[PDB]
């Protein structure tokens, strides 16, 4: 119910594979929504709280022992009119819905009072890193789990891209410490080594 | 003979002393193979084009098609349209391609608004109801339904959005009924009557959109796979990727979401078999250049041949007329 | 030893492979190094 | 691409009928020819 | 919406000037299907 | 003009939809590229 925030730095973190093509021992220049190097990310502690903004995609980092953090909600107004996206996952199985939800303020899981016009259903230390994007009706997710803020590189692979066809400008979490950063469109130079894995990257406008 | 080839290259009947770079030799493929995923069930196109009710344009109806065998030639049996309107592909090749998954969007509009269902268009329909990307790949089908969605008194079951604060984005919808902000209702209903003109009559529209095979394919045309041949110069067809070359077992590491690999010049070098899920390297078949050495036709017609940059033990030896270019 | 080449166009039974597979080739000189020496 | 749909001739042959495939292939032919011509001209100037 | 139209050999010419033209309203006056424009595009006609 | 309707990008963009604007713009692109290439070749020949 209560939340406090600090600010920290990202040491060249949040790089993902932009295509499903195998390459090896090359340098490739790409342009897409990336997390700029040496950003000013936010660090939230939650103790027992408005809706965070969703400018354009988001980078999420967490270091938790178990399923303390469960899912997310996305939308514009979230009250009764605008259709809202709800994603809830507990044991690697995720329920995703796009319904005119009525979300209770300060939602938590033991979220919404009522839903209408869902028209959609979908069932499917360690640092959890996630990247969320929403472009041209496609809501896309990249994820990675890294054994360990830290330095170095660790690429992220793509889970699913789904058609929702809704405008998203705010997002909220339902579950506790985590890190949040925001993406921007820019150009990167990536290095592929022998085993088609990205080893180094250069930000083209830093 | 090589001397005749030299004469033709020089466009003359007399050739002097020297060594002339005549032409290039290549090895021809032996056989052909086709590799497609094994699937039996058919795609459900009958429930889309022969539905009893079509949704309103402001709330268009979407259907997802995946994991089926797609036979497009049957679509002509369901609706009395005249022709497809396809962007990025031609309707006659749709049975020769594999797609990841397909989307079918259905609705109803007025006759003269059908031109707004193309890329790069504006207007109320294309601004506030249904928008399409500037770079679109797919097909559009529209046909008249005057004898189904028209009533003598007037049909008011079809709605469209007139006012909106801002224009939509490709493949975006909103179904709210908030009073527009001297206050006007946002939605208005077509008045459809049988006596109106051709441009004022109802039209049913269905849009098919595909994905251009950047991942494993779940919907493919009705084609039959063949056996797999590795170590011979052959023509191959992997899920629509056509080529000529020699296949070999590969040791490259492909992540489960990776289907093939490219070269510096965006040339395919490795593929993943759709059935056995093994990695295969692809190489071009043998090629080289030939030069003809002659002492001049004014003296003799004896010539020597130089194969450039090849090992003598590996020079072509096939005697069949359908194995070399010369 | 000081100057390093790429290839003198000898038998070819990377970048050079791409060049060869697209019809670009290199021819050897008429005089070998021993003759110039 | 030189303004064509793609950079691979096989894809153009697979997705389009010959009447449109010719239109798409002409652009690639022209671009490749221009590249070769500029290369050869520069080679001449260096050989001088 | 003229109740009568002239013959071909005497075609009727009307001049329009000094007014605000909105080309989206003439879709409601005749039951035609589409324009045929040379030099411009109908969707841009309100920006000129 | 190099065979296009106009020699100004803004007019082509304000008079045509993007699908036709692209085909109108490629011609100007090609012409100006050819001009630059000719200039550079002449400059090299003079520098020698
Ligand atoms: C990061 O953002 C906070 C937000 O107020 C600001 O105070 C701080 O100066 C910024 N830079 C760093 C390095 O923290
Ligand atoms: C690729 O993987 C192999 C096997 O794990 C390893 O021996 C090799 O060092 C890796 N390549 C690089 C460049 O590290
Ligand atoms: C559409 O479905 C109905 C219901 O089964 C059927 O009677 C009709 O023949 C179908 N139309 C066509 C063209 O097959
Ligand atoms: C059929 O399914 C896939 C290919 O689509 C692959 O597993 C294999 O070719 C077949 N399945 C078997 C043999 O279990
Ligand atoms: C041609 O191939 C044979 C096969 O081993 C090899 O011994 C020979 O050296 C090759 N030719 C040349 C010029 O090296
Ligand atoms: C315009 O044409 C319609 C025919 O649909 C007619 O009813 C109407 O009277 C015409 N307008 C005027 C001002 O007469």
């Amino acid at each position: 119910i209560t939340r406090t925030q600090s600010y920290t730095n990202s040491f060249t973190r949040g790089v993902y594979y932009p295509d499903k093509v195998f390459r090896s021992s090359v340098l490739h220049s790409t342009q897409d929504l990336f997390l700029p190097f040496f950003s000013n990310v936010t660090w939230f502690h939650a103790i027992h709280n408005p809706a965070l903004p969703f400018n354009d995609g988001v980078y999420f980092a967490s270091t938790e022992k178990s399923n303390i953090i469960r899912g997310w909600i996305f939308g514009t107004t979230l009250d009764s009119k605008t259709q809202s996206l709800l994603i809830v996952n507990n044991a690697t199985n995720v329920v995703i819905k796009v319904c005119e939800f009525q979300f209770c303020n300060d939602p938590f899981l033991d979220v919404y009072s009522s839903a209408n016009n869902c028209t959609f259903e979908y069932v499917s230390k360690n640092l959890r890193e996630f990247v969320f994007k929403n472009i041209d009706g496609y809501f896309k997710i990249y994820s990675k789990h890294t054994p360990i803020l830290p330095q170095g590189f660790s690429a992220l692979e793509p889970l699913v891209d789904l058609p929702i066809g809704i405008n998203i400008t705010r997002f909220q979490t339902l579950l506790a410490a985590y890190y949040v950063g925001y993406l921007q469109p820019r150009t990167f130079l990536l290095k592929y080594n022998e085993n088609g894995t990205i080893t180094d990257a250069v930000d083209c406008a830093l | 003979d090589p001397l005749s080839e030299t004469k033709c290259t020089l466009k003359s009947f007399t050739v002097e002393k020297g060594i002339y770079q005549t032409s290039n030799f290549r090895v021809q493929p032996t056989e052909s193979i086709v590799r497609f995923p094994n699937i039996t069930n058919l795609c459900p196109f009958h429930e889309v084009f022969n539905a009893t009710t079509f949704a309103s344009v402001y709330a268009w109806n979407r259907k997802r098609i995946s994991n089926c065998v797609a036979d497009y030639s049957v679509i002509y049996n369901f609706a009395p349209f005249f022709a497809f309107k396809c962007y990025g592909v031609s309707p006659t090749k749709l049975n020769d391609l594999c797609f990841t998954n397909v989307y079918a969007d259905s609705f109803v509009i007025r006759g003269n608004e059908v031109s707004q269902i193309a890329p790069g268009q504006t207007g109320n329909i294309a601004d506030y109801n249904y928008k399409l990307p500037d770079d679109f790949t797919g097909c559009v089908i529209a046909w008249n339904s005057n004898k189904l969605d028209s009533k003598p008194s007037g049909n008011y079951n079809y709605l469209y959005r007139l006012f909106r604060k801002s224009k939509l984005k490709p493949f975006e919808r909103d179904i709210s009924t908030e009073i527009y902000q001297n206050c006007y209702s946002p939605l208005q209903s077509y008045g459809f009557r049988p006596t109106y003109g051709v441009g004022h009559q109802p039209y049913r529209v269905v849009v098919l959109s595909f994905e251009l095979l950047h991942a494993p394919a779940t919907v493919c045309g009705p084609k039959k796979s063949t056996n797999l041949v590795k170590n011979k110069c052959v023509n191959f067809n992997f899920n629509g990727l056509t080529g000529t070359g020699v296949l070999t077992e590969s040791n490259k590491k492909f992540l489960p979401f990776q289907q093939f690999g490219r070269d510096i010049a965006d040339t395919t070098d490795a593929v993943r078999d759709p059935q056995t899920l093994e990695i295969l390297d692809i190489t071009p078949c043998s090629f080289g250049g030939v030069s003809v050495i002659t002492p001049g036709t004014n003296t003799s017609n004896q010539v020597a041949v130089l194969y450039q940059g090849v090992n003598c033990t590996e020079v072509p030896v096939a005697i069949h007329a359908d194995q070399l270019t010369p | 030893n000081k100057v390093t080449l790429a290839d003198a166009g000898f038998i070819k039974q990377d970048l050079i492979c791409a060049q060869k597979f697209n019809g670009l080739t290199v021819l050897p000189p008429l005089l070998t190094d021993e003759m110039i020496a | 691409k030189f303004g064509a749909i793609s950079s691979v001739l096989n894809d153009i042959l697979s997705r389009l009928d010959p009447p449109e495939a010719e239109v798409q292939i002409d652009r690639l032919i022209t671009g490749r020819l221009q590249s070769l011509q500029t290369y050869v001209t520069q080679q001449l100037i260096r050989a001088a």
